[PDB]
Formats: C-alpha cells, structure tokens, sequence
RNA sequence: GGUGAAAAGAACCCCGGGAGGGGAGUGAAAUAGAGCCUGAAACCGUGGGCUUACAAGCAGUCACGGCCCCGCAAGGGGUUGU
RNA sequence: UCGGGGCUUAAGCCCAGCGCCGAAGCUGCGGGUCUGGGGGAUGACCCCAGGCGGUAGGGGAGCGUUCCCGAUGCCGAUGAAG
C-alpha cells in the first residue's frame, strides 16, 4: 500500500513579488500553497506550505492590463454588477489583485479555502515578524 | 384543497427540526415566608396564606 | 433498584404529554412534583398522577425511600386511536383521530 | 533489504522474511518456490537490465485460498437490464524466507 | 392447488433492505433502497476502474515532485528509465522517494547518465 | 374466527375518582392477562456508540485518517472528517 | 467570462523535433463460461486457442412457493413451521 503520511510541521516561505508577472508568480505560489511540490503529496490531508508574499504593488503586467483588466463584484441586488478596472485595485487594496489570482488557482473544495489561509500577502515589504522566512524566487 | 398545497411529504428529519424551539420551559418558583412550599414570584398561595 | 408505573389508555395526544414528560426526565422527586404543580398544561395532570403512583410502588413494594429517589427515566407511548367522522362542506367526510397515550414513569435510587 | 519482485503481473518490495499475499501459483500447499525475478535490494542493487541478473528471492508457499467475495452488479435505466454476479479472487500465502542477491 | 405468496416476498425484501442498511431516510427503509442499490452497484463497478486511475496519478505526483527536487521533469525521468531498460521502477514502487531516498537518488543518477 | 392441557380469569395490600398500574397468587409458560397463539413492515418513542453549526445536494460509491466496539495477531464491524 | 484564474520574445497563431500524460482499446498475472481441437479399456478430467455490451425477439439451463406418490416410513418437546 502507498505511503500513509502523518502530521507534518508547516514549512513557511518568504516570497518576493517585484517585477514578477502576475500569473507566472501566482502559479508557483499555488503549487507550493498545497504540498504538491513535496514528493510526500497527499490531496486528502492537505498540508501545503505557508506562503507569505511582499511587494504586491510591484507586480508587473503585460500590455493593456492596468486599463483593460476588469473585476466583477455582484451583490444580490439589481444592477449590483459593480465592476472595477485593474488600476483601481492597485489604488485601494492592491494585495487583492494577487489574492484573487491565487484564489482562482486554488481548488474549489473546502480544503482549498483552508489553503487560501496559508497564503499571506502584503506590500512593504515587512511581514508579521514571526519566525520562518525561507526566501525564494 | 385549493391553491395552497404541500409539494412534498416533509422528511421526518426536517419535521423534527421544526419542533426545535417547540420544547417547553420549567416554571419558576420560590420558597415562601410561611411554609417551605414553593410559591410563584409575586403571589399568594393555598395552604399558606399571606400578610397585609 | 427501580420502580415502574404505567398509565395506559389515557385519552390525550402523545405529542402533547411528551412536552410535560421531557420536563421532569432525570429530576429529583420533590423537584418534579413542584414542576407538575404549577405547570400550565393538561398533560401535567396525567403525568403527575402516574408519577405520584411510581413513588408509592417504589415504597410499598420495593423498599425504596421517598427522600432519595428520582426519575431514572420516563416516556410516553402512542396507543391506539379513536377514529371519528366529521361532516365537512359539500359532503366531504374527513376522519378525525382522537389518539391515546401510554405514559410510563420509572423512578430509582439515587446514590450513596 | 527492500527487494522488488514481479509475480502475477504485479510487483512489490520484500522485507527480510514477512507475511505477504500474491496471485495464485501452481505450487504445493506448504512447499518452497523461487522467484528469479528481482529488482534492487538493501545496498543499492541497481538493476542493469530490466531485471537483475544473478539474484533470487525465495519464499515458502504458506498455502492457497480464496478471499473476500466482491459483488459486481450491472444496471441500466429505462431498460429491463440488471446483472447480479459474485466473484472472489484466489491467492497464495507467500511467506518470504530467503532474500539472497 | 393454491399457492399463497407466503413468505417468499418478505424474505426477498428484507434480504435487500439489509444490503441497503446504513443509507438515508426511506432510502434505507423501503423499496427505495432497491433503486439506491442499483446506483451504488453501478457506482462500485465504475469506481473500481477509477481506483486504478486514482493511484496511477497518485504515484505520478509523488514521482514528479520527487525528481523535480533533484532537478528534472517526470517525462525526463521516465524517458531515461525506458531507455536504460529498467522496468524495475514500476510507478507504484517509485514511492522510494519517501522510503530510502538514497536509492531513489541513485535511480535518478542512472537516468541522468542513461540519457546522455 | 384463535387465552390455556384446565379458568385454575389474578383473593388480599398499595397509588388512583375511575381507568390503568405496582406487589402477591395461579400456570410449564402472564412481552399466554382477556378481541389475550405466532407478532413481520411501514409509523411513534427512550437510553447508548460515532457524527455535524464556512456549508452546494439522486444523498451514494472509491481512498486515507480519527473515534467506539469484537480478536492472541494480522484482521473484521459501526460511524464520517477530507 | 476564453470552462474559470489567468497568459504577450506567450499559457496566442504558423513550421519542424524529441519526451511524457491519458480509456473499461492493448499487453501482463488470475479466475468464469461457451465453442472448436488434442490426450483418453479409461466414463472421467487435464491441456491449447478463440468468442462472451445489448431493447424488442428466439433459444438454453436452474432456484423458489402450493399440493400428490415416496409415507402404516423418517425428522420432531433434547423444540416442527413461521
Ligand atoms: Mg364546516
Ligand atoms: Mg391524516
Ligand atoms: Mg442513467
Ligand atoms: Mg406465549
Ligand atoms: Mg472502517
Ligand atoms: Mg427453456
């Protein structure tokens, strides 16, 4: 029978974001978000590495995107289709742009939402100085 | 019989759930100055009497 | 040790008395007595009467002491039902179901 | 000594003597049988060719026997078609003994 | 001669109702169970074929994530072995990445040289 | 339509207005106690094991894990988290 | 809204190349069954190979309930049927 893993300590990670393409970066963040990188993978338990990102505003994006890219927030009320361009998100809470990126690449299941928690994001940098901080590119 | 009609026989589980708040609540009583009997607050009582 | 006391064929709805019963389940004897006393319900009377008898049976037949017993358990059961007719508009004849109860009350010795 | 060995079309590592269960085989009840098929070992027995050359994993056939009766059953909607059928797989109780490479 | 339906049916039913025991609502208390069983029946058979596929990929992620740690693609890894002529590492027992990683490592080294 | 071999159909005490019970007693048998042999199923209910209040569904099935229970062991049963 | 996140010397389009994924198709190991063929005083059974989705529909082989012969028998209070 295939290996039956057990409790594993959360491996935190420190991730840059300057000049990093939105999609290309989110990809690695998600794959590392779940323990999919470690050969001891197990979709059942879900034990992905705690990813913490900084320098959110620094994220690059190709061609017409700051102006073209649109987001959609729909309330249950009529006409509540409220939509926002990319430039505005960077103005308000910019961390959002990357979150809605990773969130979109995370699985639809409940545990996936549990993974989205493992994902921390800001722009300064300066994370909540906890302990772990294994830098990466 | 007319327009209002139940579409489906409600599941036994769903039925019991409705009667969630249905549960009663025990009355409130207190020892009286007379006998040790338990009178309801702000009240007299038989086999005990009262004053004033 | 435990003492039972059943009241079969009581003209009253189960769901109705179940409420009263659920109040005293696992309660001290004297404590329960007072509950039934001032509880605003019809089912109270039938549960109080039988529960009262459960104490008598516990004493005069099982050497249990009045000052130390409680309601180990209790529950009502649905007996048969008295089906009746009912004249309805346009001649519809709907049967009515005056159900009956089977209140059971079992006392028991406390501790030591 | 993790010794691999393919028999019955399926392969699995092998501990230094331990109770294992493999596909049926034409062997005596409690006799002995040698599996020339062998892959790797304890000290990195790199398998040059598909299967290692001079090497063999032996194990005493502890006995034969059938097992859990898994239940198969076909069905198809809007068409009277349903097939109840039982099936239980036979297997040999290969007790690992020698593991000489 | 008359032949009462007798016990025949009751035995046929409870026989089935036992098999369906554990389910939900009337679905485990009546002929509804029968319907449910047909679904479960065709589910077990379909999920029996799935069970292979499930682990097929289950190991592949283990394998790929493993040799990707040493520095190479899963396709790169396998190609080397298929070339080196080593059917040894059946994808299942490729789990060595957890058990005796050194062994798995040398298997990678073989794949490295076997390619070129 | 059916108590039981036989009425031996429960004297007497206790709670109670009664009904109905708890003792005692008869009987091989009283969940054979009186529309009473056998008593299945729907349906109602109490106690116990496991489970659930960030969750999306023809209700199951496939895998892993936890908890409870049987076994010298491996193993088997119940529950369901993902 | 391209299935969605996303994607710009591409995660788009055209040209060429090597490698891998991926079905219940195929191979591997095991068991069924039917058919044809071989061993065979030996009926028997062993071995080889191939077919085996399936409604109307045809064919074939069984299980089970009621009753009769079997019964002036056998099982049965050390417990039949249910
Ligand atoms: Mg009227
Ligand atoms: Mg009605
Ligand atoms: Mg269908
Ligand atoms: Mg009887
Ligand atoms: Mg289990
Ligand atoms: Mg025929």
């Amino acid at each position: 029978k295939t290996y039956v893993p057990k409790q594993v300590e959360p491996r935190w990670v420190l991730i840059d974001a300057e000049g990093k393409t939105l999609g290309r970066l989110a990809t690695k963040i998600a794959t590392l978000l779940r323990g999919k990188h470690r050969p001891d993978w197990t979709p059942n338990v879900a034990m992905g590495d705690f990813v913490v990102v900084v320098n959110a505003d620094k994220i690059r994006v190709t061609g017409k995107k700051l102006e073209q890219k649109i987001y959609t927030r729909y309330s249950g009320y009529p006409g509540g289709l409220k939509k926002i361009p990319l430039e505005k998100m960077l103005a308000t809470h910019p961390e959002r742009v990357l979150e809605h990126a990773v969130k979109g690449m995370l699985p639809k299941g409940p545990l996936g939402r549990r993974l989205f928690k493992r994902l921390k994001v800001y722009a300064g940098p300066d994370h909540p100085h906890q302990a772990q901080r294994p830098e990466k590119l | 019989a007319k327009h209002p009609v139940p579409k489906k026989k409600t599941s036994k589980a769903r039925r019991d759930a409705r009667r969630s708040h249905h549960a009663l609540t025990p009355p409130i009583l207190v020892p009286c100055p007379e006998c040790k009997a338990m009178k309801p607050p702000h009240t007299v009582c038989p086999e005990c009497g009262y004053y004033a | 040790m435990e003492a039972k006391a059943i009241a079969r064929y009581v003209r009253i709805s189960p769901r109705k008395v179940r409420l009263v019963v659920d109040l005293i389940r696992g309660k001290s004897l004297e404590e329960a007595r007072n509950i039934l006393r001032y509880t605003n319900k019809r089912g109270a009377y039938f549960v109080a009467k039988v529960l009262e008898s459960a104490a008598a049976n516990a004493v005069n037949n099982h050497d249990m002491l009045e000052d130390r017993l409680y309601v180990k358990a209790a529950y009502v059961d649905e007996g048969p039902a008295l089906k009746r007719v009912l004249p309805r508009a346009r001649g519809r004849a709907d049967i009515i179901k005056k159900r009956t109860s089977h209140i059971t009350v079992i006392l028991g010795e406390k501790h030591g | 000594m993790f010794a691999i060995v393919k028999t019955g079309g399926k392969q699995y590592r092998v501990e230094p003597g331990l109770k294992l269960r493999v596909e049926k085989l034409d062997a005596e009840p409690g006799a002995t049988v040698e599996l020339p098929v062998l892959l790797l070992g304890g000290e990195k027995t790199v398998v040059g060719t598909p299967v290692v050359e001079g090497a063999s994993v032996v194990a005493e056939v502890l006995g034969h026997g059938r097992g859990k009766k898994i239940l198969v059953s076909k069905f198809k909607a809007k068409v009277q078609y349903r097939r109840k059928k039982g099936h239980r797989q036979p297997y040999t109780e290969l007790l690992i003994k020698e593991i000489r490479g | 001669p008359r032949a009462k339906t007798g016990v025949v049916r009751r035995r046929k039913h409870k026989k089935i109702l036992k098999l369906a025991k554990g389910y939900w609502g009337l679905r485990s208390k009546s002929r509804k169970a029968r319907e449910t069983l047909f679904a479960a029946g065709n589910y077990a058979y379909a999920h029996r074929k799935r069970r292979k596929r499930d682990f097929r990929r289950l190991w592949i992620v283990r394998i790929n994530a493993a040799c990707r740690q040493h520095g190479l693609n899963y396709s790169t890894f396998i190609h080397g072995l298929k070339k080196a002529g080593i059917e040894v590492d059946r994808k299942n027992l490729a789990d060595l990445a957890v058990r005796e990683p050194q062994v798995f490592a040398e298997l990678v080294e073989r794949a490295k040289a076997a390619q070129g």
